[PDB]
RNA sequence: UUUAAAAAAAA
């Protein structure tokens, strides 16, 4: 169901880019030291994972009467020390395992840019008469409404 | 019999106006208007609105019969406002209630002095114009409530509705029953038999009745199709209306090429339409679930300027400002509120109803600029949109799948193309794989579905007319355009008996009892041979041989395929589907996903094709099994196969040997012997007759063979004929006087008797079952909360497959609710009555019983929505239909004087009425 | 689905759904980690993870090979 | 170093 969006919820949620320390604990090193896949993800590239999320297809249908990709520019995933400049406090450890230091097409900035009848009386008889139910009186709320966007895109357009 | 005169009154060009008046009657020219017009209009009308504007200003009713959108509305306005000035009384009628809160809107807006009449709410209702669902008005006629007396005007809406097939009588009732110095106006999407419903009306309130049809629309139409599968959109239809038949032909090759072989082709369709500037569009999906998902895919778009998203917002906030701050935690709510920012929205019978008027205030404000949405939108009032998209061509009527009339398809284009800000209105069909080119040629170039009736008998319209007096439902019967339909069809029938007589006349036989005893022996000889070849298909005894090669004739009545070679054949499920390679006729092969198959014509050569005939077809199963090439794929084979046939004919030069059904086959069994040896006997009478060794009897028998079908014609025509003299339901109401009687609803007489009497005010659901219940006591002993939960059960009817266990309280009550039913129903077949005792049980679905139940205690709404499956649109829609039918049973207690029943289902009401189920619409 | 699953082997004791996610979802999205547990109640050193789509899934080893996982190396192995 | 498709609607 549309309003039924817990599919986001089969163990828990995170978010790209940032760090948790449980993870931190998990891979065996701490916050202050930089992460070690950074290395050989600097050593690799962007990932395409999230390349295709931030890639839109146009749709090539065309008209039988008788591609420049379009890419969301905001949805660009940080990665510090890779797309952009490694936060202070944390040295370009590139000789930790093996890797170089950033570089300007591994930096954020380059990769972006890239891109007869009876009478009714008679009926009444026998059977009790009809009454008004549920009376009521308008509340204004559709004037309200209607007050709010006075000057809509259809308005606007009058 | 009826006596209608309909007199064709010249018009100008754009309108069909013509009038229906009673027989003796003259006609005469309308006068123009006399004084000042009621209402002056800042625009320009076309002819046809000018037209019934002057019928109208004559007092003479009129059915204005036009695509919407053409601007049917301003009559309707014109009229209100004659009437007002003269300080008469009109009400107008809507079917859906909805609609009804709409238009009700839109005159207040308009005159101020407007009141409103439905089942949920009542405004003003003294007021000089009403709107009302035709329930309540036919309550009014029923019960002759004294507002009835000063109307002068009734402007029924939709009247196209009336063939609804389930609330189509509650129409013809009403206007039955309405007395005849009353003028009406009628207002229906493009029809093809107007005419019909005109001269009804004119016999039926002895006064004239126009008709103006007019197909004329502001913003022509331009239709594309896109196959499941293509890459782009064929003009198949333009605004012109020249059907062009090669792209359509293009397309639908397209479509066989891909199925003989953006993640979703709507997602496709909806982007190139945003990038092509076609953006507020209407995708029209016959599926609750279908329209979810395609919500949900488009969730990476927007429509929307950040502006138009603060004013969204705005909106959506002030508007569920109204429920309570717990009803805004329902997921639902808060769920729909992203999806209208970036201007998507969804419409459907499920959702809640105040998100569905939401909706559509933000669409009719065009802050939305995509819509998914069924089939109810296309009814509502001033929504267009300049591109409308259909999704799956196939519905699920209350019977069964089908592919959507054209009728449907009309009136939802109709939805297509705004006056002056889109000059071009643009309709997309989306076909999938099981469609064909003479069913895509049908929908699109077909017409409007004639107006057919539905009137059926019901219980509470017995009861009602049996109750007043100096009239009986005979009356209805006759008058409710049933019995009419056949009156006018009654010549047609009339003129074809009598053609088919004289021409059967006209035929000349030199010597008719010679050639006669001669046919009757051929005909005999034909049955014969008809029962042996039953006997051959038993198929124990010709299964063997049905070999992957065998070369058997197979000959549907009418049309035969010529010889074909079998190929395989298999048990369907108990029949028997043999797989033959015949000729076909590469029109049945091009659109074979519908069809099913035809012989070759014989002017041109067939493609040679696999058909799946069914055993008894067989007209023959010759002994020459061919060399079948073990690979029929390619066509190059089948070919082989054809020229081998042709070898085999030439090399029998005079029929190829068949399976002699008595040695051969091994057939034992006495009865076929004697048939061999009837036959025999008939063959040598036959041959011993003199004309048949005579020349030129050909013709002879071909003229006694026509002579004999006419003759049968003329049989069955009469015989029909003379069936449509009595009027049909007659036996259905004698059964139900019947039923009603032996209840003691009715005394033998027909005179009501207070059961009948009660059961007179119960109108929403059954009154035989509640009326038995109640006078059984059943209720006596139930609290409220019971009550409300079996009346819930009533009132319920959705294809549910939960079944729910009801534990104590639920359980008991529906027993006695059982057994109560399983009585009415075994007495109604006593009395012979078409019921079918299962169905009839199976029809009170309890599956919200325990909802009920527990929203009776006091339980919050999201946890009842919770409780079930059921989309709380339904659940909202049962709950009021329940509080109504409650008010009802109320009413039925104070009419048998028993004060415990009333105080019971007040309790009932007032427990399960609260804010969110009985939310006041915002339309208000 | 085979295109996108990847079986992982050899994980430590304390590696439950949660942290392999976590870790993984960073890379690209993934659709969820399948650990079907043995007659222990414990995760065992086979698993399996499905990613949204295959062509992230070799980048995830790319960048992802006997890393040092609470001071243990984890094997990742395709079909 | 690897576990069933299913719409619409009311006194």
């Amino acid at each position: 169901r549309y309003h039924a969006e817990e599919v986001e919820e089969r163990f828990g949620r995170f978010k790209p880019g940032v760090i948790s320390e449980e993870l931190q604990d998990a891979l065996g090193v701490t916050d202050k030291s930089l992460p070690p896949f950074i290395y050989r993800m600097r050593q690799l590239g962007y990932p395409p994972g999230w390349l295709k999320e931030a890639e839109l297809e146009n749709s090539g249908l065309a008209l039988y009467d008788g591609k420049s990709v379009t890419y969301d520019l905001s949805k660009l995933v940080n990665y510090p020390g890779f797309n952009i400049s490694t936060p202070r406090g944390i040295p370009d450890e590139w000789r930790i395992f093996g890797s170089i230091p950033m570089q300007a097409c591994q930096q954020k900035d380059v990769f972006a840019n890239y891109l007869p009848i009876p009478d009714m009386s008679k009926f009444a008889t026998g059977i009790t008469p009809f009454e008004f139910e549920n009376m009521a009186e308008s509340t204004g709320m559709y004037l309200r409404i209607r007050s709010l966007l006075k000057n809509s895109p259809r308005n606007q357009q009058k | 019999m009826p006596r209608v005169k309909v007199q064709s009154v010249e018009t100008v060009e754009g309108c069909t106006h013509e009038v229906a008046l009673p027989a003796e009657e003259d006609y005469l020219p309308l006068k123009p208007r006399v004084g000042k017009a009621a209402k002056e209009y800042p625009f320009i009308l076309d002819a046809f609105q000018r037209e019934a504007i002057q019928c109208v200003d004559n007092n003479q009713s009129v059915l204005v019969s036009a695509h919407t959108s053409a601007g049917k509305t301003v009559c309707a306005e014109y009229a209100i406002a004659l009437a007002l000035r003269e300080k008469q009384r009109v009400i107008f009628t809507s079917p859906i209630k909805a609609l009804s809160n709409q238009k009700y809107r839109e005159m207040y807006e308009e005159f101020q002095d407007v009141g409103l009449m439905t089942g949920d709410v009542t405004i003003n209702p003294t007021a000089s114009c009403l709107v009302m669902t035709t329930e309540i008005l036919r309550s009014m006629l029923y019960r002759g409530s004294e507002v009835m007396r000063e109307v002068a005007w009734v402007i029924f809406d939709e009247i196209h509705y009336m063939r609804d097939s389930e609330r189509g009588v509650v129409w013809e009732e009403t206007i039955i029953l309405l007395p005849d110095n009353v003028h009406y106006v009628f207002l229906s999407a493009t029809i093809p038999n107007a005419r019909q419903f005109a001269e009804w009306i004119c016999h039926l309130h002895k006064q004239p009745c126009h008709v103006i049809y007019t197909d004329y629309r502001p913003t022509p139409l331009q239709h594309y199709i896109f196959p499941a599968g293509g890459d782009g959109l064929h003009l198949v239809v333009d605004e012109n209306g020249d059907f062009r038949e090669d792209n359509f032909n293009t397309a639908m090759q397209v479509l066989r090429d891909a199925g003989d072989l953006g993640p979703s082709n709507v997602f496709k369709i909806v982007k190139m339409i945003m990038e092509r500037n076609f953006q507020p569009v209407i995708i029209f999906s016959f599926s609750k679930k279908d329209c979810e998902a395609y919500a949900l895919q488009m969730t990476k778009l927007d429509f929307n300027t950040d502006e138009e998203k603060k004013m969204v917002e705005e909106v959506f906030s002030n508007a569920i400002d109204c429920l309570s701050d717990e009803d805004k935690k329902l997921p639902q709510v808060e769920h729909v509120l992203p999806l209208l920012k970036r201007g998507i929205g969804i419409h459907h019978g499920g959702l809640l109803p105040i998100l569905k008027e939401t909706i559509e205030i933000l669409f009719s404000e065009g802050l939305i600029k995509a819509l998914f949405a069924t089939e109810t939108f296309a009814m509502g009032i001033n929504m267009p949109a300049r591109t409308v998209l259909f999704t799956n061509a196939r519905k699920f009527d209350g019977k069964d799948f089908r592919w959507i009339s054209s009728g449907e398809y009309i009136q939802m284009s109709g939805r297509a193309g705004r006056r002056g800000m889109d000059d071009r209105g643009i309709v997309i069909l989306m076909v999938d794989e099981k469609m064909s080119p003479t069913i895509g040629k049908q929908l699109l170039k077909g017409s409007a579905d004639p107006l057919n009736s539905a009137f059926h008998l019901t219980y509470n319209m017995v009861l009602n007319l049996l109750r007043v007096e100096e009239i009986n439902p005979e009356y209805m019967l006759e008058k409710s355009f049933y019995q009419f339909q056949h009156y006018r069809a009654i010549p047609g029938v009339v003129e074809k008996v009598k053609n088919s007589e004289e021409q059967y006349n006209k035929i000349v036989i030199p010597n008719e009892e010679s050639v006669v005893i001669y046919y009757k022996i051929r005909q005999q000889l034909a049955k014969l041979g008809k029962e042996i070849e039953e006997y051959i298909h038993k198929p124990k005894y010709c299964l063997p041989f049905l070999q992957p090669g065998r070369l058997v004739k197979v000959k549907n009545e009418g049309d035969d395929f010529g010889w074909g070679v079998v190929v395989n054949f298999s048990k369907k499920s108990p029949l028997y589907v043999v797989e033959v390679l015949l000729r076909c006729s590469k029109e049945s092969l091009k659109n074979s996903a519908t069809e099913a198959a035809k012989p070759a014509k014989p002017d041109e050569k067939g493609e040679m094709q696999v058909v799946p005939v069914l055993v008894h077809l067989l007209s023959a199963i010759s002994s020459v099994r061919l060399y079948i090439p073990k690979d029929l794929r390619p066509v190059d084979n089948r070919q082989s196969v054809l020229k081998s046939i042709q070898e085999v004919q030439k090399r029998f030069p005079d029929g190829i040997p068949l399976l002699d059904p008595i040695d051969d086959m091994g057939i034992q069994d006495q009865g076929l012997k004697k048939v061999i040896q009837k036959v025999e006997a008939f063959e040598h009478r036959m041959y011993s007759h003199p004309l048949h060794n005579d020349p030129n009897l050909e013709t002879v028998y071909t003229l006694c063979e026509k002579k004999a079908q006419i003759a049968i014609d003329i049989k069955s025509a009469k015989r029909e004929l003379k069936k449509a003299r009595t009027v049909l339901q007659m036996d259905e109401l004698k059964c139900r006087k019947r039923v009603l009687r032996r209840l003691g609803f009715a005394t033998s007489s027909d005179v009501i008797e207070m059961k009948g009497r009660v059961a007179c005010e119960i109108s929403s659901a059954d009154e035989l079952l509640l009326t038995e219940m109640m006078f059984n006591g059943l209720f006596n002993d139930l609290s409220a909360e019971q009550a409300t939960a079996l009346l819930s059960c009533f009132v319920f009817q959705e294809n549910s497959s939960e079944m729910p266990k009801l534990t104590e309280q639920l359980a008991g009550p529906l027993r006695q609710m059982q057994e109560c039913a399983k009585r009415i129903a075994k007495v109604s077949a006593e009395a012979k009555l078409e019921i079918d005792e299962e169905t009839y049980l199976s029809s009170f679905k309890p599956h919200l019983m325990d909802v009920v139940y527990t929203w009776a205690t006091g339980a919050t709404f999201a946890h009842i929505c919770k409780m079930t499956d059921v989309f709380e649109g339904s659940i909202i829609r049962c709950m009021r239909r329940l509080e109504e039918l409650l008010r009802q049973m109320c009413q039925a207690a104070k009419a048998i004087g028993n004060t415990e029943l009333e105080n019971k289902f007040a309790e009932g009401i007032t427990k399960i009425k609260r804010d969110i189920v009985f939310a006041a619409s915002l339309y208000l | 689905e085979a295109d996108r699953t990847l079986f992982v082997g050899n994980l430590e004791t304390k590696v439950t759904e949660e942290l392999l996610f976590e870790l993984f979802h960073q890379a690209g999205p993934v659709i969820k980690v399948k650990i079907p547990k043995d007659k222990d109640g414990k995760p065992k050193q086979f698993a399996f993870v499905n990613f949204k789509h295959e062509v992230s899934v070799p980048y995830a080893m790319n960048l992802l090979n006997g890393i040092k996982l609470y001071g243990r190396p984890i094997k990742i192995q395709f079909r």
